[PDB]
């Protein structure tokens, strides 16, 4: 059941960390992928594989798991992304085990059906990221680590008082999301609880003032960027907002909605814009991820089941293709020796299919119709225009700068006059490219099939913002 | 300009961390090492507590 | 269901010439491209002679995948496919000893398929899909000879201007979703007849649609991207400037003729911009 | 009848050391402590009272913790003076008596009986050790005077010297405050914290292990008996945690930094005092005792006199198991999931939020996030390049002790629903 798929990446990452060899972690990530896909298929509903086990009888904490329509596809998304990061990595430092561990942790996080277990996994995911950051690369590693970690922790620790208030002040017997939603909070207490939720959920989104950790995190990881991909999969802020924060304390979100929509708009614009000014792949992708998270947050904050489903879908798919771009940058580093955008321009003629792969990925990033980004982007546009048309329009001065920075980077890396010549492709990179393009094309052409579980959750939690 | 502004924002975050550290070292400077100083600060804290109790 | 093959042929052909592509002799990619264009022209003319075509498939909730082949759609389809076959033959001729024959004619097939997706659409989102696909194929073909920087920044500017126009398109579409909730041109026209509502918002949506059309057909101010398409090979410049990528501007208005026919100020502004 | 075992062994070994080698006397002390711990286990669920002496779940749990800390700190000490074991035995019995009574005056007698031998155990004769011992003795006698006048004002506000009496208004409040002053000084709460950094820096590392585990355990056990007002509790927690973590930021030395961290941790534990659950606090203190004993056993394997921060670096390369256990201890003291230190922190915060203290809880959490700076500057430093530093990689004694401590920490972090069910009567 669910717990088996949740735990499989954890045990495989352990067997890569202590045990040998590196190669087994690739097929371990593949098995996680297959089981998560099997759970994604034949999925009856949220309860699909319900799991309830005693953890803290006296305190009221139980292991609560199950695949929603949200949990199912997020399982599949993370399994796939980490499987790519396992096969193509070329890090092979024996911290691919750390990567698989973080995968299993993210799976449990999404499978969390109770607030305290959700919180526990949210805080636990910090350790692998910090390690694969610290000991496997980076010179400003220690300071980037302190920045990212201290930001996450200062945001998170008050959210423990927020969840304690959400359970106690509502008279909820346990931390189960079912019970917590069955006991809603009143005005000027749900206010403080939603504020305590929104601090952590915005700093982990990230939004405009709180994104200052994202470039330092992305730069100083292992140059292959497996740690960077897994950190981009760690941007669950939108999922937490939609699932827990707003449904648990909508009264505060009612006042904060204008501010949140505005922040999301400015984040999207600022990220897509500064990404142009970015001179390196890590910073560029950091600001790109900031812009995408801004759009997703806008979609969720608009209410508007359209915008909400758009935000969630955009979140999953942006995690996917951003991790792919990270692994691609890491492989080009392993073969060349630099992450600079200006140098080594001749790539297009020397690289037969890396040009086409990076182009596919950047097009999926800039939100081109037919690829994964556009469905979520358009639903978010609709919902944001519904909620605040002005903020929707401001947020969507983003496609321009997106296409700008993406085409600029692609051209100056590949198209121009031939240099020395570059290695063509690795055998693992071949499967990486094929599967990445396959997933991107499927999620772009059939956003109907996927997110079918997302539509009921979106419309229900958007109508929750009504009377 | 927005890139430089983001850089400066990150620098201000650093400044806040350093303000916290400075406060911490002022509080560590509060401990000079003289027993008379420690005892005076002790009696001071105790009287503060007894007043707060009302 | 058969209507989908018209698009699928110069997509399977594009995929062959992109993936294997160079596993073929020099004439063979162009021959395949022109043959798929011809045996798509024929099979679409048969459908037009059969009275018309319709297709509806499951997609985004509330936004299905709707293709309508009528008189107006078939006129554009025959124009594009015929001129595309002619320029395909002319490109078989004009391209010789040049590496990337596969790339060139795969991009040609892609351009044809994207233009077909644009014109054959009962929904404004499918119209927008075709729009961005044609913009991408234009960028690719203008930057076909990548070893020259001059013929890359041209395509970059082209696509940037194009995405400006496409953002205006998206905003108009969000307006004509917030307003009605159909976004399928047929039911949107049938819902737009009678007591129009929020005339300011309707004129704004029509104005945004026209803003997109301006970027696409290289009108003022977004004109500047068209001349630099000279960077692209001459058959590419022919296909871009004559049969495709500009005609879509007029087609959007003609399909939205119900919308613009009730927007006198917007139609007058369109006339002024065309004159200038 | 564990106190009987303790007194018998202490009094017997007092004279036995004349005919027995100090090694034999150390073996005897170890056997006695283990036997008392075994009796505590076999009496689980057998509360036993004779006079003011009362053994309940609290007595059992906290004396278990103290016995564990004493066993660990005795294992390391190999000095050929059997008195260096007699004093540990005396302190153990004194802390048991402290945790097992409500009588204020017997509490004072137990406090003196446990504290006096520590003053003498703080004398490695290093010049700083005498300064530390002097500050400790003077501030301890002052706090004993304050606690005695509080017990007198308690006897004034009520006819008995036993806690739980109904209590008056301002005078009872005054008596409660005069008792809380001494109890917090003994628990290293600010603004009574000044002694702790100096004493931890001056005293030998195994002694500091013994202290930071058993002393804090027994102190919080006796604190749970007091009915501390919420405003006073709020003030203590705020000042303690803030000053602790902030001044720990500035610390260049591992022992002093850990002292300030222990001030912050006492501030944390003082939250469970809002409700006095003692199950939450028993669990918290189990976790904290294990982690701190681990860390200080490693610091003892490094250097007894003083260990700087850089000395910790390269500890993984030197001994991987030791580096990993030190990392685990730093995380458990940071209070991060899925560790038993986090579970103790969560239980204390749950007791606090149940008491309805919100701003105080928020400030505690902010200062705890501040603590992560130095908690990571210690745990992660293990992987740095080894600089010039004395390193003696311990005996299998200390290796297995440190490893078992870390294993117990992580196991009770993953499944606290094993022991936590029995921190009450013990079913």
């Amino acid at each position: 059941m669910v717990v088996l798929a949740v735990l499989l990446p954890v045990v495989f990452g352990a067997l890569l960390l202590l045990g040998l060899p590196r190669a087994l972690g690739v097929l371990g990530a593949g098995l996680s992928f297959l089981l998560n896909l099997y759970l994604f298929l034949t999925h009856p509903g949220g309860v699909a594989h319900a799991f309830q086990a005693p953890l803290l009888p006296g305190a009221g904490v139980y292991w609560a798991f199950g695949l929603d329509g949200l949990s199912a596809l997020f399982f599949l998304t993370i399994a796939l992304t980490v499987f790519l990061g396992a096969l193509v990595a070329r890090v092979e430092g024996r911290f691919l085990g750390l990567a698989l561990l973080m995968e299993g942790l993210l799976l449990g996080l999404f499978a969390a059906r109770d607030l305290l277990v959700f919180y526990v996994f949210f805080e636990a995911a910090l350790i692998p990221a910090l390690l694969m950051l610290y000991l496997y690369g980076g010179e400003g590693r220690t300071r980037a680590l302190y920045t990212f970690v201290l930001f996450t922790l200062v945001g998170s620790l008050p959210m423990l008082a927020a969840v304690l208030g959400a359970r106690l002040l509502s008279g909820s017997p346990t931390f189960l999301l079912e019970d917590l939603l069955a006991h809603p909070l009143q005005e000027e207490a749900a206010f403080w609880v939603f504020l305590g939720f929104a601090l952590a959920f915005a700093i982990k989104t990230p939004l405009f003032p709180l994104h200052a950790w994202l470039p330092p995190f992305h730069q100083e990881n292992h140059p292959s960027g497996l740690a960077d991909a897994l950190g981009t999969l760690y941007k669950v802020g939108v999922f937490a907002f939609f699932r827990f924060a707003i449904p648990l304390a909508p009264e505060g979100f009612a006042q904060a909605q204008g501010l949140l929509l505005f922040l999301a708009a400015l984040s999207a614009l600022y990220g897509a814009w500064v990404a142009f000014a970015a001179k390196d792949f890590k910073t560029l992708l950091a600001y790109a991820g900031l812009s995408h998270m801004g759009v997703a947050a806008l979609g969720v904050f608009s209410g508007t089941p359209e915008g909400a489903m758009g935000g969630l879908y955009l979140l999953a798919a942006s995690g996917v293709y951003t991790g792919g771009l990270f692994l691609l940058a890491g492989r080009l580093y392993e073969r060349t020796g630099t992450l600079e955008i200006g140098r080594y321009r001749g790539l297009a003629q020397s690289a037969p299919g890396l040009a086409a792969l990076a182009l596919i990925l950047f097009l999926a990033m800039v939100g081109l119709p037919g690829l994964s980004g556009f469905p979520g982007e358009f639903l978010t546009l609709l919902g944001a225009y519904k909620a605040s048309p002005w903020l929707a329009a401001l947020a969507f001065l983003s496609v321009i700068a997106s296409a700008a920075y993406a085409l600029t980077a692609f051209q100056k890396t590949f198209w121009e006059e031939g240099g020395s010549g570059v290695k063509d492709l690795a055998g693992a990179e071949w499967g990486f490219a094929l599967l990445s393009v396959l997933a991107l094309l499927l999620m772009g052409v059939f956003p109907g099939y996927f997110a079918r579980g997302l539509h009921p959750l979106a419309e229900a939690f958007a109508k929750l913002l009504g009377g | 300009a927005l890139f430089y502004g983001d850089r400066g924002l990150l620098s201000g975050y650093f400044g806040l961390g350093g303000a916290a550290r400075s406060l911490g070292q002022g509080l560590a400077r509060l401990q000079t090492g003289y027993l008379r100083v420690y005892a005076l600060l002790f009696v001071l804290g105790a009287l503060l507590l007894l007043g707060v109790m009302r | 269901m058969a209507l989908l093959g018209t698009i699928l042929l110069p997509l399977l052909g594009f995929a062959l010439l992109g993936l294997f592509g160079k596993r073929m002799r020099e004439p063979l990619p162009g021959v395949l491209a022109s043959g798929l264009v011809l045996a798509s022209f024929l099979l679409g003319a048969g459908l037009l002679l059969s009275g018309g075509a319709r297709f509806q498939a499951e997609w985004l909730p509330g936004i299905p995948f709707s293709l309508l082949l009528d008189n107006l759609s078939g006129f554009m389809l025959l124009i594009v496919t015929g001129v595309g076959f002619l320029i395909h033959v002319y490109a078989i001729g004009y391209m010789g000893g040049d590496p990337g024959y596969s790339r060139f004619f795969a991009y040609f097939n892609l351009f044809i398929a994207m233009m077909l997706t644009l014109v054959l659409a009962d929904s404004y989102p499918v119209m927008f899909i075709g729009w961005e696909g044609v913009g991408l194929a234009s960028f690719l073909l203008i930057g076909f000879w990548y070893k020259n920087p001059q013929y890359a920044d041209s395509a970059r500017k082209a696509f940037i201007v194009n995405r400006i126009g496409d953002l205006g398109f998206m905003l108009g579409m969000a307006i004509l979703w917030a307003l009605y909730g159909t976004l399928s041109i047929s039911e949107l026209k049938e819902a737009m007849e009678g007591p129009l509502k929020n005339p300011d918002l309707l004129a704004l949506a029509g104005l945004l649609l026209f803003l997109g059309a301006v970027g696409k057909s290289a009108q003022i101010p977004l004109m500047v991207w068209l001349p630099d398409a000279m960077a692209g090979p001459t058959p590419v410049s022919a296909l871009i400037h004559a049969a495709t990528m500009v005609t879509a501007g007029v087609y959007l208005i003609a399909r939205s003729s119900f919308l613009y026919s009730v927007l006198p100020d917007v139609s007058y502004a369109i006339a002024v911009v065309g004159l200038l | 009848m564990t106190l009987a075992i303790l007194a018998v062994f202490s009094v017997a070994l007092t004279l036995l050391g004349f005919v027995l080698p100090p090694q034999g006397v150390k073996r005897a002390t170890l056997l006695g402590l283990a036997l008392a711990l075994a009796s505590l286990l076999l009496t689980w669920g057998k509360p036993f009272a004779f006079g003011p002496y009362a053994v309940d779940g609290v007595s059992q749990v906290f004396t278990l913790l103290a016995l564990l800390g004493a066993l660990w700190t005795v294992g390391l000490v190999r000095s050929g003076r059997f008195e260096f074991y007699l004093l540990v035995l005396y302190a153990a019995l004194g802390m048991h008596l402290l945790a097992s009574t409500r009588h204020l005056l017997l509490m004072l007698v137990a406090l003196e009986a446990l504290s006096l031998p520590l003053y003498a155990l703080a004398t490695w004769r290093r010049g700083q050790g005498l300064e530390a011992a002097l500050k400790y003795f003077l501030l301890g006698a002052l706090a004993a005077a304050f606690f005695l006048y509080g017990a007198a004002l308690f006897y004034g506000a009520t006819g008995s010297l036993v806690l739980g009496a109904p209590g008056e208004g301002p005078l009872y409040a005054l008596a409660l405050g005069l008792l809380l002053v001494g109890l917090g000084f003994k628990a290293a709460l600010a603004p009574f914290h000044f002694w702790t950094p100096d004493v931890y820096q001056g005293s030998p590392t195994p002694v500091v292990l013994f202290m930071a585990t058993s002393v804090k355990a027994a102190a919080f056990a006796a604190l749970l008996r007091v009915a501390a007002p919420p405003e006073a509790l709020a003030l203590l927690v705020a000042l303690s945690v803030v000053v602790g973590n902030l001044a720990a930021l500035a610390q260049k030395e591992a022992k002093r930094l850990l002292a300030y961290s222990s001030i912050a941790h006492a501030g944390y534990m003082a939250l469970a005092l809002y409700t006095g659950n003692a199950q939450a606090l028993g669990f918290y203190l189990l976790t904290y005792v294990l982690a701190t004993g681990l860390a200080f056993a490693v610091l003892s394997q490094i250097s007894p006199d003083r260990v700087p921060l850089e000395a910790l670096r390269g500890l993984y390369r030197k001994d991987p198991l030791l580096g990993l256990a030190f990392l685990v201890a730093m995380l458990s003291l940071l209070g991060l999931p899925p560790l038993a230190g986090f579970w103790g922190k969560y239980l204390a915060f749950a007791e606090a939020a149940r008491a309805g203290a919100w701003g105080v809880l928020v400030l505690a959490l902010v200062t705890s996030a501040v603590s992560a700076y130095y908690y990571l500057g210690l745990g992660l430093a293990v992987f740095a390049r080894p600089e010039e530093t004395p390193f003696r990689p311990g005996p299998p004694w200390a290796r297995a002790a440190v490893v078992a401590a870390g294993v117990l920490l992580l196991a009770l972090g993953l499944l606290p629903g094993l022991v936590l069910p029995a921190l009450a009567a013990g079913g």
